[PDB]
């Protein structure tokens, strides 16, 4: 395609402090090194310039950050990974004229052993039912890696477009993630069905785990 | 000590106009070398960075293709400010907006040739809702158990959730809130607890939403 597209790999880099981090940025066509920059962003703050013109550290950037590459592939390398380095990293194309563009990003996170989620399903409270809406909440607790699939089933009917998820940041003690999914239904439609299941698929599970309940029982 | 201070309204109803202004401190609009680049960057929730537009030292203005019909980037020389105007705002425009400083890549072979100075940004949320206190619903537990609270239908952010007035911290997971299709936020906070103590221990979540002056204590008992 005609336009410039920066594709970063891997989408998620899982390492421990002290290891070497190799982040890649692939351009849809050849790019001069002058027009490539690297950024770091920690959750809740603005991005920070790491490298400019492909290889040059910005003011105040420690020595462990370095860049390499040419043409269509450029690399950001972190030699001795520090705990402060776990964040999101973007590459940018900033040529002699706009438009500029960024890569989709690479999340550098803490590596740990694979742990399966403990799944819980919560029926809607009677307090909420007295308002006209029914929220069914499913909990995925302390799992790793972050890649998890949550499928809602109402009377064995796979749901779609009526749920919302959110994931916590990587825990500071056990380095796991947690996930919460809410299935929203009107109170009337909620009284028309029986089985409400939360089917979870994760790398730590040899087969999908289903947490369900029967309305009324 | 070059800094950027950004100000503007972030809580917008659909079809209204986003108006943000960025103030320059420590540098002139053009710079000494006539090389300053004043850009606007957008970052939707959980997504990557998106460049919006740029007005340079000489006044030339370029927009991103997807926003060129609705964006107006300008600058006030005498006040050392530059602004971003985005009209007809919808839910797709919900994001944190930044202004940054760049330097033109002319005479590249001889400081920083990127976005080296960023402002603290502005969280822009597009919702038709007004200030509303939340409703707290229990997530009753049915050898490790889990219970929690459901903080639903409030606006705007944020809310403070505590368990037993801060006495219970181990095993607590307060998830990031999500913006429902109604324009109201919804949040859940959970905690994992040994199953044997469900009959003796008592658990009560403390929800505080200071925008609406709402402080709700809701205890969660077994079913």
């Amino acid at each position: 395609v005609h336009e410039i597209v920066l594709t970063q790999s891997p989408g998620t880099l899982s390492l421990s402090p002290g290891e070497k981090a190799t982040l890649s940025c692939r351009a849809s066509q050849s790019i001069a090194s002058t027009y490539l920059a690297w950024y770091q962003q920690k959750p809740g703050q603005a991005p920070r310039l790491l490298l400019h013109q492909g290889y040059n550290r910005a003011t105040g950037i420690p020595d462990r950050f370095s860049g390499s590459g040419s043409g269509t592939v450029y690399t950001l390398t972190i030699s001795g990974l520090e705990p402060d380095d776990f964040a999101v990293y973007y590459c940018q194309h900033l040529g002699t004229s706009p438009p500029y563009t960024f890569g989709q990003g690479t999340k550098l996170e803490i590596k740990r052993t694979v742990a399966a989620p403990s799944v819980f399903i919560f029926p809607p409270s009677d307090e909420q039912l007295k308002s006209g809406t029914a929220s069914v909440v499913c909990l995925l607790n302390n799992f790793y890696p972050r890649e998890a699939k949550v499928q809602w089933k109402v009377d064995n009917a796979l749901q779609s477009g009526n749920s919302q998820e959110s994931v916590t940041e990587q825990d500071s003690k056990d380095s796991t993630y947690s996930l919460s999914s809410t299935l929203t239904l009107s109170k009337a439609d909620y009284e028309k069905h029986k089985v409400y299941a939360c089917e979870v698929t994760h790398q730590g599970l040899s087969s999908p785990v289903t947490k369900s309940f029967n309305r009324g029982e | 000590q070059v800094q950027l201070k950004q100000w503007g309204a972030g809580l917008l109803k659909p079809s209204e106009t986003l108006s943000l202004t960025c103030a320059i401190y420590g540098e002139s609009f053009t710079g000494s070398w006539n090389d300053q680049l004043w850009n606007w960057i957008r970052q939707p929730p959980g997504k990557g960075l998106e460049w919006i537009g740029e007005i340079n030292h000489s006044g030339d203005i370029k927009y991103a293709s997807s926003l060129k019909s609705r964006a107006t980037v300008s600058a006030d020389r005498s006040k050392n400010q530059f602004s971003l105007k985005l009209r007809s705002v919808s839910g797709a425009d919900t994001a944190t907006y930044y202004c940054a400083r760049g330097r033109r890549a002319v005479r590249w072979w001889a400081a920083n040739y990127g976005f080296d100075v960023w402002s603290q940004g502005t969280p822009v949320i597009v919702s038709s809702a007004s200030t509303k206190g939340p409703s707290v619903f229990p997530l009753a537990p049915s050898g490790t158990a889990a219970l929690g609270c459901l903080v639903k239908d409030y606006f705007p952010e944020p809310v403070t959730v505590s368990w037993n007035s801060g006495a219970l911290t181990s095993g607590v997971h307060t998830f990031p809130a999500v913006l429902q299709s109604s324009g109201l936020y919804s949040l859940s906070s959970v905690v994992t607890v040994p199953s044997s103590s469900l009959g003796t221990q008592t658990y009560i979540c403390n929800v505080n939403h200071k925008p609406s002056n709402t402080k709700v204590d809701k205890r969660v008992e077994p079913k």
